[PDB]
RNA sequence: UCAAAGUUUGAG
RNA sequence: AAUUCCGAUAACGAACGAGACUCUGGCAUGCUAACUAGUUACGCGACCCCCGAGCGGUCGGCGUCCCCCAACUUCUUAGAGGGACAAGUGGCGUUCAGCCACCCGAGAUUGAGCAAUAACAGGUCUGUGAUGCCCUUAGAUGUCCGGGGCUGCACGCGCGCUACACUGACUGGCUCAGCGUGUGCCUACCCUACGCCGGCAGGCGCGGGUAACCCGUUGAACCCCAUUCGUGAUGGGGAUCGGGGAUUGCAAUUAUUCCCCAUGAACGAGGAAUUCCCAGUAAGUGCGGGUCAUAAGCUUGCGUUGAUUAAGUCCCUGCCCUUUGUAC
């Protein structure tokens, strides 16, 4: 049923309103198949449906959700940067800002001139792994 | 006809059922949010899950008496994909089967048996085998 | 019951082979036709045992092929039932009687053999055994369903329904009856 | 004109690779008449190749 | 050459096509349906499901990997 | 004085030990009706001896089987074999012993295997490959 | 057989080909006309059976 | 009832 | 299968191997057997609550609660015997050695272990308080402490795992193994039930176990049954990397392992080439042992699911005998 959205416009990335909503969120950066279900499940909606039906207030409350976790009981453990070093925060990145956290943090380390950051410098495998025989590109 | 007499499947379904008409079951505040295992990528696409998995836990203290958490763990066990290396066993969710068994524990459906773990209670026998005897009253088939 | 057994099912009475050839190697009455298309059945002993196991567990075992489908017999018992059951829709009648027509025409009738010659390649072509024919029908048709059942939305078993009727009708449209055909015609071209 | 030929004897595995067996064959029509011919897959005494020729009759290979 | 843009709707002119023609035929399988349709998969299961409710066409057989349907049941 | 005649069937390493006794028709196993036991597929397979033979036979006679060990399929392969034994062993004992032939004639002549053994079982792994036959890859260059 | 079947003569006996092949050493070795034989087997020269 | 198939540490 | 036999015979009679042998596997309602097996069917002595059917009796179901002054050994364990020998019938064979078939019943054939002569300048002096020679021997090539390294990455190869999805994926549910192993130690520690705490990794309490006694009816996976998804590099795939959290440790940074979220690469079955394998085998699938404070993508064992194809030949690759040629 439902005749409407069908392809759809959030937090600057798209989503295709003809995926099934948990399964069309993730196309979000820093949204994975658990938080979506999550998110959806505190926004209580049935999550059955299509991302192509869900009314513009609904994709609303999903978003609000989805940038202020805590305020909705999405606990702890479910945001990637907790605790994250720059302030004492613990929250869920989304979109281009997500991606800005990760390059702040190999500048740090980069401007730490640390192990990792090196090796992230030099493009190297930097969870020490074996190098010898692998990642050849 | 008491419930091993049943299709086991069918059985836990209309006991969780009977167990969300009753509405004093004790389910807790995380339940959306947790996952049920290690093993598992996702939570359950089942909302009331834990209806069903409460279920699951009487029907089998039903079966086999005086089974612990350690006991649910092993039972609600399986496959472990750890992605690029290859498959294990891993042991089910020791919280979830523990607030089940002091859900049911709340109900009295259940008891703490001597020897350990817990085994289902008589007020409890009572019930499962009850709806035992609605399913074989469904219908011949 | 206890005086005829069906498939489940199906007849097994009123399977009728044409080709005195087959018959004898496809096992779909002796009198002796199973209720089920498993069976423990050491069929693996001596040379022609294999030939009195019946055709429908012959077919199922086959299915069971590929990595994933090793010793998945269950899995693919489900399967023969299925397509069986799509048969007697699709097409009605028994679809034991339609799987035979299958085997029967769809293996090939003479193939070449490998002779060296010389030492660059050159066959003549012989006739097949017909346990042979029975074998070759039995993989072709299940590989071919198999084979186009992979990225498409459709069931095995409704491909492997599909096969067995493309095969049991002389289609040109079944991947074995065309492969059949390739076969015996190359078979001709260095008779 | 296909022709359908019963298995009176068979003689022995030829083939290069051990296959094709060497096999007298009945005439099924008219028994009196008798090939020799190589045949692939298990075969034996008594049972019936289906020939589509049938004036060919292989020796040595 | 494979590449195939399936529907996820309750769209019209299908929609007379399932309630018409789906009934007639002898197999009725979703992934009938989804080859003759444009239609999913998902959408095709869930359809015939409708139709079964409506009574439309017939159960055959109703198993975890493949649900088979059929005709009316005319006679 | 008592009708009873334990009896096993064997798969693999699965034992299904049948016990038929002086009854009304029973036939379940572990503790549950012929109809689940609930490979499923594999279900006319334990109920083949009762359809080959026919209620009539069975009818007076009650059999409790207990399964233990092997695979699912295995166990039913062991209780299929060992009911059909214990009628058997059963009209043996006290029936008469053309009544005992006439049955083994009909279960025969179906399959051999539903009171004769595999003596097949799982072959031991050597050294130098994964398995028995299968050895492990050779590189040579 | 085939022949005498479809023959117009009734009996009729059928002729023969008569034919002297000669072998070089090679050709005789190569083609199993003639084996190689032991030292004390060279020297009997019957004819084989 | 015969296609092609050349060579081999000085380092004991 | 066998230089295994029959037989021929300037040979005769012997020796090793081979076979016999050992372990193993599969047959024993026959024997000996049991509270560290089962119990086993009983008795139901019961409990037990409506536990159920049922007006009530009589049944169905287990949990178990049971001891011993019940009754055994079908299942269990493991001893000692038995048991098949091509013995039987029919073929083929000098009507010998044997081969084929079929009956009864495992059909000579379950699978390992051991395993000749003479070699190789195979490997090992880094397993040894086996050892010649040589070298060094206090500013050490002895030893110990710290630190690093053996993990370094334009690259090439070998065993491997995971994949490429729909015969699938997830999500619930149902449901069956076998070999083992385990603290109280040769130098410091095991296996872990049960109960609480935590989403989880784990944490904290009490218990049993030198073990058929406890872990442990080892409640394994795949499989089965419903879920959704729908041929889209898609929810196939899970590499890469960011953030946090747990434990092992004297210490983990070059990520010890573990959990969580997030990230989401190649890959749509693979050129030429080649590996391994014929019956409960391959392959799938998990689980043990080994190393092991921390611990398997390896291996060494175990079972579970369980095929296709052969039953043959010397084409290739090789081997064993005969005769032959040889300038090796």
């Amino acid at each position: 049923p439902e005749k409407f959205q069908h392809i759809l416009r959030v937090l600057n990335t798209n989503i295709d309103g003809r995926r099934k909503i948990a399964f069309a969120i993730t196309a979000i950066k820093g949204v994975g198949r658990r938080y979506a279900h999550v998110v959806l499940r505190k926004a209580d909606i049935d999550l059955t449906k299509r991302a192509g039906e869900l009314t513009e207030d609904e994709v609303e409350r999903v978003i609000t959700i989805m940038q202020n976790p805590r305020q909705y009981k999405i606990p702890d453990w479910f945001l990637n940067r907790q605790k994250d070093v720059k302030d004492g925060k613990y929250s869920q990145v989304l979109a281009n800002g997500l991606d800005n956290k990760l390059r702040e943090d190999l500048e740090r380390l980069k401007k730490i001139r640390a192990h990792r950051g090196l090796r992230h410098f030099w493009g190297l495998r930097v969870r020490g792994q074996h190098t010898k025989t692998t990642g050849r590109r | 006809v008491t419930v091993k007499d049943v299709n086991q499947q069918e059985f836990v379904r209309a006991l969780a059922a009977f167990l969300k008409k009753s509405g004093k079951l004790k389910v807790p505040e995380w339940v959306d949010t947790v996952k049920l295992a290690k093993h598992k990528e996702l939570a359950p696409y089942d909302e009331n899950w834990f209806y069903t998995r409460a279920a699951s836990t009487a029907r089998h203290l039903y079966l086999r008496g005086g089974a612990g958490v350690g006991s649910m763990t092993k039972i609600y066990g399986g496959r472990q994909r750890n992605g690029v290396m290859p498959s294990h066993f891993s042991r089910g969710s020791k919280s979830v089967a523990r607030r089940v068994l002091q859900a049911l524990e709340g109900l009295k459906m259940v008891e703490k048996d001597q020897d350990g773990g817990r085994k289902l209670t008589p007020q409890g026998q009572r019930d499962l085998d009850r709806i035992a005897g609605q399913v074989a009253a469904a219908k011949k088939k | 019951t206890p005086d005829i057994k069906l498939f489940g099912k199906w007849s097994t009475d009123d399977v009728q082979i044409n080709d005195i050839s087959l018959q004898d190697y496809i096992a779909v009455k002796e009198k002796y036709a199973k209720y089920l298309p498993h069976s423990a059945g050491r069929y693996a002993a001596k040379r022609f045992r294999k030939a009195q196991c019946p055709i429908v567990e012959r077919l199922t075992n086959s299915m069971m092929m590929h990595g994933r489908n090793n010793g998945k017999k269950l899995m693919t018992v489900r399967i023969v039932k299925h397509a069986f059951e799509i048969i007697h829709l699709l097409t009605g009648e028994n679809p034991l009687q339609v799987l035979v027509n299958a085997i029967i025409n769809s293996g090939p009738r003479e193939d070449s053999t490998r002779i060296g010659r010389a030492g660059t390649v050159r066959r003549q072509a012989v006739d097949v055994s017909p346990l042979r024919r029975v074998n070759q029908a039995i993989w072709l048709l299940c590989t071919g369903a198999r084979e186009a059942a992979f990225r498409n939305i459709k069931t095995i078993a409704e491909c492997l329904a599909d096969e067995l009727i493309n095969a049991a009708k002389g289609s040109s449209n079944s991947y074995a009856i065309k492969k059949k055909d390739e076969l015996e015609r190359v078979a001709k071209s260095n008779r | 004109p296909i022709k359908l030929a019963r298995v009176t004897k068979v003689i022995g595995k030829t083939g290069s690779q051990g296959q094709c067996t060497q096999v007298r064959v009945e005439f099924m029509d008219d028994t009196s008449h008798s090939t020799i011919r190589n045949v692939k897959g298990p075969v034996r005494e008594g049972d019936v190749l289906t020939l589509l020729e049938s004036e060919r009759e292989a020796r040595r290979l | 050459r494979d590449k195939l843009n399936n529907l996820v709707l309750f769209d019209k002119a299908t929609y007379d096509k399932l309630c018409k023609e789906v009934p007639n035929y002898k197999l009725i399988t979703p992934a009938v349906v989804s080859e003759r349709l444009k239609i999913r998969g998902s959408l095709a299961r869930a359809a015939l499901q409708e139709l079964l409710s409506k009574g439309l066409i017939k159960l055959v057989s109703k198993h975890r990997a493949q649900v088979i349907y059929t005709r009316n049941t005319k006679g | 004085p008592l009708q009873s005649v334990q009896v096993f069937g064997r798969k693999k390493t699965a034992t299904a030990v049948a016990h038929c006794k002086r009854g009304n028709g029973l036939i379940k196993v572990n503790g549950r009706p012929l109809e689940m036991i609930e490979p499923r597929t594999l279900q006319y397979k334990l109920l083949e001896p009762v359809l080959l033979l026919g209620k009539e036979r069975f009818a007076g006679v009650d059999i409790r089987v207990r399964v233990k060990g092997g695979g699912h399929v295995a166990q039913i392969y062991a209780i299929r074999q060992s009911i059909s034994k214990a009628l058997v062993a059963y009209y043996q004992k006290y029936v008469d012993e053309a009544s005992k032939k006439e049955i083994k004639d009909i279960l025969i002549q179906y399959d051999r295997t539903l009171l004769v053994a595999d003596p097949r079982r799982c072959e031991s792994k050597k050294f130098g490959g994964p398995g028995a036959r299968a050895r492990y890859q050779k590189s040579y260059r | 057989r085939d022949i005498s079947e479809a023959s117009v003569f009734d009996a009729y006996v059928l002729p023969k080909l008569y034919v002297k092949l000669h072998y070089c050493v090679s050709c005789a070795i190569h083609s199993k006309v003639v084996r190689n034989r032991s030292r004390e087997a060279r020297k009997d020269r019957t004819p084989p059976p």
